[PDB]
Order: C-alpha cells, then sequence, then structure tokens
RNA sequence: GUUGGAGAGUUUGAUCCUGGCUCAGGGUGAACGCUGGCGGCGUGCCUAAGACAUGCAAGUCGUGCGGGCCGCGGGGUUUUACUCCGUGGUCAGCGGCGGACGGGUGAGUAACGCGUGGGUGACCUACCCGGAAGAGGGGGACAACCCGGGGAAACUCGGGCUAAUCCCCCAUGUGGACCCGCCCCUUGGGGUGUGUCCAAAGGGCUUUGCCCGCUUCCGGAUGGGCCCGCGUCCCAUCAGCUAGUUGGUGGGGUAAUGGCCCACCAAGGCGACGACGGGUAGCCGGUCUGAGAGGAUGGCCGGCCACAGGGGCACUGAGACACGGGCCCCACUCCUACGGGAGGCAGCAGUUAGGAAUCUUCCGCAAUGGGCGCAAGCCUGACGGAGCGACGCCGCUUGGAGGAAGAAGCCCUUCGGGGUGUAAACUCCUGAACCCGGGACGAAACCCCCGACGAGGGGACUGACGGUACCGGGGUAAUAGCGCCGGCCAACUCCGUGCCAGCAGCCGCGGUAAUACGGAGGGCGCGAGCGUUACCCGGAUUCACUGGGCGUAAAGGGCGUGUAGGCGGCCUGGGGCGUCCCAUGUG
C-alpha cells in the first residue's frame, strides 16, 4: 500500500523539515524542531562522508517521501517525464502537482498530505463535478477540484477552509473559499515550487 | 460412429464407380480409334473418333475430366489420327477433322 | 520485369543447354566493403547459336528442365576467354587442397 | 465469397468493433483486405460510428455480402440510400 | 527538440599496463522459500509429438424425394375387413451444400520452408457481383421398404418394387472445346474460315408472374497452385559429391511448366564465393536487452509452413492426397466362441505419466464469426464470459487530524545519560468490509405490415456476464510481510561463539575485544509482495563495422615463389554496373 508509520523522523532522516506531520509541523513540536539528528542508537554520533551514490539517493528519497507516494510509481512518473518532450527535472514535478492527493493539499482542503489523501480516497472530492477516489489522478489545466456538498459541513474541511483567509494559494490556482471550489490554472514552473530538493541530483540516480 | 460422415463415403463409392465406367470406357474406345487409324481405314477411324470425342465432352460436362483435361485428350487423339492417316490414305469422312 | 542477367558462358559441353556466369557487386551486409559474388545459370539456347566464352543477357522464364529457368536474350559481345580461363583456374585448383594429396 | 463484417478489437466487457472486407472462410480478426470504418457498440463517444460510403459502394458493385448486423450498420451509414425522382 | 553512453572489486611491500572470474542495471510462458487483504486487465504443459476412460467438439434443408413407425383428424360401405387425403410425434434413407473453413501442436524440414520483390504468353477457382443466351423431346438404376442366407461380434451376403434437382440417349445450340487453315501479337495470347462434339431440373407461393434454383459462355472479385531474382545458424577434427545424377528428342501425367514420371540417345551437373556429410531449430510481424551497431528470442494475438501414434496409398470433389473420411503393414491398447474385429484429444475439459512447474469434466450461443435454410430456425468446447493460480503489470485498504522535553517494557551507556519515539496510550475525525433499496450499456438486426420485392418508415422477439458494474442511504479503526546492514552497497553496537559452529556473488571474516557467523536492540531498502535458483541482453571497446591488438604481456607464419582473390600512379573522352538524387508501386 502506502507508507504508514512514524512520519516526523524523516522530518529528520534527510536532515530538513518535511511538512508531512502537517499543522503540528509548524510548532516547536514537529519532531525535527526538537532533535535535528535522524533516528536510531547512533543518530547523534559523528557522520562521515556520504558516498557519491549516498547523496545521489538521499535527495531522491526526500522527493519521494516528501510527496507521499511509494517508489514503484515514483518511477513510472519519472520514466514518464523522460519519455516526454521538454526539461526532465521540470516536467517531473509538473506531474506531481497534477496528482489528486497533492492537488488538494495545495488547494487548502487539508492539514497534511497524508490527511489530504483520506479525503480523496473516501468519496469526498469533486473533479469537473464528479466523485474521485483516486490519488493516482491526472489533473489537467482547467480542471475543477471542489468538494461534494455532502461532506462540506464537516469540521476537518471547514477549520481548514477557515485558515485560508490568512494564506494564499499557489499562482497556478484560484481558491473559491466560500463556494468551496478550486481551479487548476496551468501546470507549475520550477519558478514556483521552492522545495528542499535539488532535482538533477534525483535524475543522476535514475541514470545509474 | 458419425452418420454425417459415413454418408459421403458411400457417396464416393458410387461416383468412383461411375467415374471408372466413364474413363475406362474412353481408354478402350480411343485405343480402338488409334487402332483403326494405323492402317488407313479413314472411313472407320474417323467414325470412332467422333464417338470418342463426344464421350469425352460428356465426361467434361461432368466431374471426371476437366475442360482443361478433356480438351487435352481431344488433341491427343484428333491430331494423332490426322497423322497416322499420313502414312496411308486420305480422309474419307472428314468427320472429326477440319481440312 | 522477368529479371535480366548479364553473364559470360563457361560451359558448352551439353545439348541445347549452356552454363552462364553472372556476377554482382555490393557492400558487405555488416563489414561493408564492396564485395562481388557470382553464380552460374543453366540457360536455354535452342538453335545452339552462342558458344563457349560469349557475353550474354538472360531472362527468367518458363521452366525447361530441372535446372533450366532462363532463356537467352541476346549477345553483348563474343570472345572473352580471359574469365573462362580464370573460372577454369578456380575449377582446376580443387585438384590441390585435398586430403587425398597433391604431388610435385 | 467476399464478405463485409465485424472484427473485435477491444477486450473484456470493452468491445470495439471494426468494419472489414474479408474472404468468407477467413478467421474473424484476421488479415482483412480493407478497413472501411469502425463501430462502437458500447457507444461511449460522439464518434461511435464511422463508415465512409464510397468504398462499400465499390465493394458491392464488387459483390461482397454483408452480415445482418453489418448490413444494418451500413443502411444507417447512408450506404444504401437513393435520391432525385 | 544530435533526447543519448556512471563503473567498482581482486595478481603486489607498493605502482603503471595486460587480462580473466566476479557484482551492481533492466528482462520472463517462470519455478522455489518465508509471507499473502482486495479488485481490473492480461495470462497459465516450457517436460513425454507418452498413453487416454466418460461427455460434447459439424452438420443443416420437408421448399430436391419416397417410406418405416406410433398415433391424430376427416372421406368410398347399412356394419365389418380393407382402402382414400392430409397432418403431428418421429427415424434412418435417397439427394444438395458443406465435411479442406474454425481449433490444436511444433514432431519434421537448413528447405523457394519463411521474410522481401517479381513471373505466370504455363494455371484452376465453389457460394457472391455484373454482362450474352437458353431449359424441347425419350429411357433406365441404387437405396428406404419387402422376402431370403453368413456371423460370437463387427456387420456382411442374396433376389424383387420405386420416385426425385440422383443416372443416361436424342434435338436446338446464343456460345464454348479440340483438329487443320490464314491474320494480328509473340513461349500455349486475340480474332476469323470448314468439319466435329457438349447443354439443363424442376420446387415454392402473394398463380397468366414474382421468388430459390437450372444449363452453356465472356468478365469482375476472391482465394490459391507453380517458377525465378536477393535474404536465410554452426563444425573443414566432413573435401570432394553425383547415375534419374545433368542435359536432349518422343511420351505419359496434372488445372498448369518441369526428371515430376517412363522409354531411348549424348556425358553431363555441383563444389572452398563451402558442394557433401554431421549437429541444431519451424520461419516472420514483433518481443526482451542496448547510446547506437549488434547480441537474445519467435508460447499468447496475427501472416505463411508442416504434420494428426510410426509409414505408404488413392478415392470423392472447385479444392485435400483430408485430425474427430477411406484401403494396407508395424508398434501399442482392447472385445473374442481363437475364424476375427474394434481404437487414435497435439479440438475444450479432465485422468494418468513425467517432472522444480502449468488450471474447471463451469454458464451461454444473448454478442460476433461460420456452415445450411425463402424463412422461423438448426449445429457452433470458434467464441462471449465465469471459475481456479499474486504468475505478471497497473488501480486500492490496513487510517488520518492531535498528542510528552518524551510512559512502561525491550537495547546501548563513560551510570550523568543516549535510542526505539508523537510511535504507542487516550482526545477528536473519516468509514474498506458488511446491511437496505434501486439497477445497465453492451441490442438491433434477420423476421413482420406499410411502401415496389428497392430507397425510406412503423411494430415485435432476445442478455450466458448478473441481480455483477455503477447510483442513493446505512455503517465498524479495520491484513504486514521479506532481503540487507565489512568493501562494491543505502545501514552500527552489545552479548554469545573462539579457524569451532558457520557465512559467502568477488577479494574474504572466525585460532576469547568478530560493524562478516547465530540472537537482540537499533538501521537501510522495499511493500502484498520481498527474496533465492535458472535463462536473455547490458556491463565486456573480453569477437573489437561503430570500437582492439602481436618486440618482452596470449599472438609475425623458420625463409622464398607464385595461383585463386583483395588492392593500385598521371592526362581526356565514351558507357552509367556501383554510389548519390527526384517522382512512383510496395512495405
Ligand atoms: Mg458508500
Ligand atoms: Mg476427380
Ligand atoms: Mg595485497
Ligand atoms: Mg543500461
Ligand atoms: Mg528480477
Ligand atoms: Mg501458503
Ligand atoms: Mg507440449
Ligand atoms: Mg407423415
Ligand atoms: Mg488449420
Ligand atoms: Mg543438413
Ligand atoms: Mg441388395
Ligand atoms: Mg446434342
Ligand atoms: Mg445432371
Ligand atoms: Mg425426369
Ligand atoms: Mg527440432
Ligand atoms: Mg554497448
Ligand atoms: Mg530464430
Ligand atoms: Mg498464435
Ligand atoms: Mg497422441
Ligand atoms: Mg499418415
Ligand atoms: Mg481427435
Ligand atoms: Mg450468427
Ligand atoms: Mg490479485
Ligand atoms: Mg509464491
Ligand atoms: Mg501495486
Ligand atoms: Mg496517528
Ligand atoms: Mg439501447
Ligand atoms: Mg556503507
Ligand atoms: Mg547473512
Ligand atoms: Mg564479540
Ligand atoms: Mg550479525
Ligand atoms: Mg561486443
Ligand atoms: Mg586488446
Ligand atoms: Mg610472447
Ligand atoms: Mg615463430
Ligand atoms: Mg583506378
Ligand atoms: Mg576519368
Ligand atoms: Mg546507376
Ligand atoms: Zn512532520
Amino acid at each position: 500500500g502506502r507508507y504508514i508509520g512514524p512520519v516526523c523522523r524523516l522530518c529528520r532522516r534527510e536532515g530538513v523539515k518535511l511538512y508531512l506531520k502537517g499543522e503540528r509541523c509548524y510548532s516547536p513540536k514537529c519532531a525535527m524542531e526538537r532533535r535535528p539528528y535522524p533516528p536510531g542508537q547512533h543518530g547523534q554520533k559523528r557522520a562521515r562522508r556520504p558516498s557519491d551514490y549516498a547523496v545521489r539517493l538521499r535527495e531522491k528519497q526526500k522527493l519521494r517521501r516528501i510527496y507521499g507516494i511509494s517508489e514503484r510509481q515514483f518511477r513510472n512518473l519519472f520514466e514518464e517525464a523522460s519519455k516526454k518532450k521538454g526539461v526532465t527535472g521540470s516536467v517531473f514535478l509538473g506531474l506531481l502537482e497534477s496528482r489528486l492527493d497533492n492537488v488538494v493539499y495545495r488547494l487548502g482542503f487539508a492539514v497534511s498530505r497524508r490527511q489530504a489523501r483520506q479525503l480523496v480516497r473516501h468519496g469526498h472530492i469533486t473533479v469537473n463535478g464528479r466523485r474521485v477516489d483516486l490519488p493516482s489522478y491526472r489533473v489537467r489545466p482547467g480542471d475543477e477540484i471542489a468538494v461534494a456538498e455532502k461532506s462540506r459541513n464537516l469540521e476537518l474541511i471547514r477549520q481548514n477552509l477557515e485558515a485560508m483567509k490568512g494564506r494564499k494559494v499557489g499562482p497556478w490556482l484560484s481558491l473559491d473559499v466560500e463556494g468551496m471550489k478550486g481551479k487548476f490554472l496551468r501546470l507549475p514552473d520550477r519558478e514556483d515550487l521552492a522545495l528542499p530538493v535539488n532535482e538533477q541530483l534525483v535524475i543522476e540516480f535514475y541514470s545509474r | 460412429r458419425n452418420l454425417s460422415a459415413l454418408k459421403r463415403h458411400r457417396q464416393s463409392l458410387k461416383r468412383r464407380l461411375r467415374n471408372k465406367a466413364k474413363k475406362s470406357a474412353i481408354k478402350t474406345l480411343s485405343k480402338k480409334a488409334i487402332q483403326l487409324a494405323q492402317e488407313g481405314k479413314a472411313e472407320e477411324a474417323l467414325k470412332i473418333m467422333r464417338k470418342a470425342e463426344s464421350l469425352i465432352d460428356k465426361a467434361a460436362k461432368g466431374s471426371t475430366l476437366h475442360k482443361n483435361a478433356a480438351a487435352r485428350r481431344k488433341s491427343r487423339l484428333m491430331r494423332k489420327v490426322r497423322q497416322l492417316l499420313e502414312a496411308a490414305g486420305a480422309p474419307l469422312i472428314g468427320g472429326g477433322l477440319s481440312a | 520485369p522477368k529479371k535480366v542477367l548479364t553473364g559470360v558462358v563457361v560451359s558448352d559441353k551439353m545439348q541445347k543447354t549452356v552454363t552462364v556466369l553472372v556476377e554482382r557487386q555490393f557492400p558487405h551486409p555488416l563489414y561493408g566493403k564492396v564485395i562481388k559474388r557470382s553464380k552460374k545459370y543453366l540457360a536455354h539456347d535452342p538453335e545452339e547459336k552462342y558458344k563457349l566464352g560469349d557475353v550474354v543477357e538472360i531472362i527468367e522464364s518458363r521452366p525447361i528442365s530441372k535446372r533450366k529457368r532462363f532463356r537467352v536474350l541476346r549477345l553483348v559481345e563474343s570472345g572473352r576467354m580471359d574469365l573462362v580461363e580464370k573460372y577454369l583456374i578456380r575449377r582446376q585448383n580443387y585438384e590441390s587442397l585435398s586430403k587425398r594429396g597433391g604431388k610435385a | 465469397m467476399v464478405k463485409i463484417r465485424l472484427a473485435r478489437f477491444g477486450s473484456k466487457h470493452n468491445p470495439h468493433y471494426r468494419i472489414v472486407v474479408t474472404d468468407a472462410r477467413r478467421k474473424r480478426d484476421g488479415k482483412y483486405i480493407e478497413k472501411i470504418g469502425y463501430y462502437d457498440p458500447r457507444k461511449t463517444t460522439p464518434d461511435w460510428l464511422k463508415v465512409d460510403v464510397e468504398r462499400a459502394r465499390y465493394w458491392l458493385s464488387v459483390g461482397a455480402q454483408p452480415t445482418d448486423t453489418a448490413r444494418r450498420l451500413l443502411r444507417q451509414a447512408g450506404v444504401f440510400r437513393q435520391e432525385a425522382r
């Protein structure tokens, strides 16, 4: 299935915050905040040089975890941007944002990505006016990501549809706060997304 | 046993025994045309030739010889009799023969 | 286009028949230098006209015997023994390279 | 004889049919001599049926026999229509 | 958008080069182990072309025709016997069309078998389409049925009746065939002149005309035989093979050319540019690998081939030399009265065998396809679906939001403390499964009336998946498992053990401080899969066209001569074979 387990420990594995714990992950709690060093018995001891391949892999893992999809199809998404006409680093992401489970988490309707998924899986979501239980979902420019009326008066929807009067979307996006709607303007750029990944280093792991 | 099948082999038998009668008539008859052709009896050979040539064609309407294969046996005979009568005497009838 | 072939007769020693040597040039499948490889076509010459060493064209045709599938079109040149010697030199040399032997 | 019929090119529960000209005894979905259109019987599109009339109108001056199904799909294509007075 | 190319480990006290073995990457018709919740779509005897029980797998037309039987209804007699017409249940037969298509398996073949492209003036072609014409007259058979004989059986023998689109003679012959003649073309192609020969069959109904048929002829299309050009694995530790062998004239045979086959005559044919023998394998579209060039491979789907227990053979027919047709021998199995006969799944499904491994004796002919029929219809183990198998790819759940300066227990500790770890406990939220109801598309044809039998229009029939998918409502917190952690290779410590026990792909670890063995805690990678074994490619510029080398590293023949073959100087011109270019047909 999906990975399911001790999430804020990769808040610390690759050494920087991955906001996957979600609304806690802006505390002086999310695990990183306390103890930067990554897991078990040794995590505090002196860390030596990382192999050329170490680093090659770290920065791949980060981007795989951070987006909350498992390897086997993190691949067919890479290998589907390769097969596509344009910059490979920049196409890749481009079809991470078009996935449904992170079409929500940037459209507001959730606290973290792992949560944001549940709402997709469970019949809660509208796509060009229909119900989609499919995180694997290719959201195109002009699509309509909303909520089905039935779930609307749920707290989790709403405390989150709240806070959005203090934030903004992401410039490829209109949020319709009140009407509970959302619109996919275009794809992103590598202009926008300021992730803590370096993407060529990802591709240099999918060269070997 | 499968009575769709058996039917067609009993069938076979009956046509083989009409196809035997057909051919093994024509051999016989046309051999007795070659024969009268040798010693110049242009009268009689040219008779036998036509009662050969027809028993040909009527085995050609049927499924014994083909039009291609029956036409064949017409040229075997017709020519070879027109030619045995070379080494003898001129065609009396001119039945199955074009001068 | 019942194929047309230019080759030089190398065998008279048969009846209404004759052997012809046609050759072709081409880049080697892989290695790709021009090579030149040839083959001999048992042609049909009825009236017997063409002789031992002539330069002829042949065309694909109604099968005449077992290995006769070419009639002879026309003559491009007569007298060209140069190759008939060469072809016989090759045919000769088989006398050598045997594990019967070759004497001095 | 020469015939015109239907040949499968979908999968389980998802048939998409092809219009074909092919020799009677030939295997169903086999080396046909001419594709003259498709027919979507699950009809999931605006274009769930194309034919092109002018070929089936050579192909019957030809003398290629339709099915029932395929016959009905040609009348409905316009294939068999007449005009003037 | 030149879209595309990662290497390390190991010879030595060490260093540079050669060079092999080795690992990392992707790949399957997979199996094996620990583990295994689901669905969609694929897919599943790779081994014995070993042997198969039972059922089905090709038949259909009563509008080609005559009866059996078992009834049912109506007629000639006042009543019986018996006989007359139709009709229903039905069963073989006579006849037509089909059985050669579909399906299966690669045993066989190194071959015109397959791929590519051409010849066929050397050819056939059923049902379908168009065009030209014609069905007049006479005769007889074989079944079915009846009566009789052989036989354990298989079934086989005998004489009699009879019809028909079954068989035959006569005529007309628009046309066609053959012989000979001329005239174009030029391998047997097209015309024309005389002689010669051949046609047919009737059933049905909306009966004085429409339908399914019938016969001879040119043509369309379709499919197909046959022939050639190039392509088509290895070993020369196989170098010489050939007597129907190569060619000639006559002949037979076929739809057709031809040693194909026969007779007779000349002595040829082939081969190092691999003849011959031996070994192996169906070939291809494509499939996997790879930067490319190549290397590997041809299950499924599709195109061509070849077989139907082994082998030879012909009949019927347009077609085969025929899987569920036929004649003969052999092996094997089986019935037997010891004369004799039966039998063929590599068609679906299963059994047995073998083997590391490969499944249901399922539903339905609704769809689609084929046979037959005027039609309703009929057969359809093709096929459409379901079942079983994580075998494979993809889609999906096992929660999520909050939560301690951070519980217990478990491990390390330098005894201060570090780690599992916000993970758990509880707080809140959502609701796979399940429950209730509704509930498909896939299917409009053939048919029927209108209308002309046409174009067009109207009505009717029908769902094996399935009470599935999907929509409305309800609702529980709700499977985790494998490999690894010295280097290459992401991951570090305590004990136990002490060259023992053991790991291992390579070098290697273990002889009381083991990051290597077995456990624990901790860690990395993956997730309904994770590993191991086998094979294909990459790595491997370690077969080197791209892209290599010989002084010592594996390697220059011990030296010449010279044949095949490979290669070649300067000046101009003709050819255009190569090579370039454009249009076109094919792929
Ligand atoms: Mg629901
Ligand atoms: Mg015959
Ligand atoms: Mg050393
Ligand atoms: Mg690679
Ligand atoms: Mg693997
Ligand atoms: Mg088990
Ligand atoms: Mg097998
Ligand atoms: Mg009756
Ligand atoms: Mg077949
Ligand atoms: Mg061989
Ligand atoms: Mg009798
Ligand atoms: Mg007559
Ligand atoms: Mg008749
Ligand atoms: Mg009659
Ligand atoms: Mg083999
Ligand atoms: Mg390479
Ligand atoms: Mg191969
Ligand atoms: Mg296949
Ligand atoms: Mg068998
Ligand atoms: Mg046999
Ligand atoms: Mg069988
Ligand atoms: Mg049908
Ligand atoms: Mg499954
Ligand atoms: Mg398993
Ligand atoms: Mg998956
Ligand atoms: Mg939680
Ligand atoms: Mg409908
Ligand atoms: Mg390491
Ligand atoms: Mg181990
Ligand atoms: Mg120790
Ligand atoms: Mg250990
Ligand atoms: Mg190589
Ligand atoms: Mg070298
Ligand atoms: Mg040396
Ligand atoms: Mg030496
Ligand atoms: Mg020169
Ligand atoms: Mg010059
Ligand atoms: Mg040129
Ligand atoms: Zn976090």
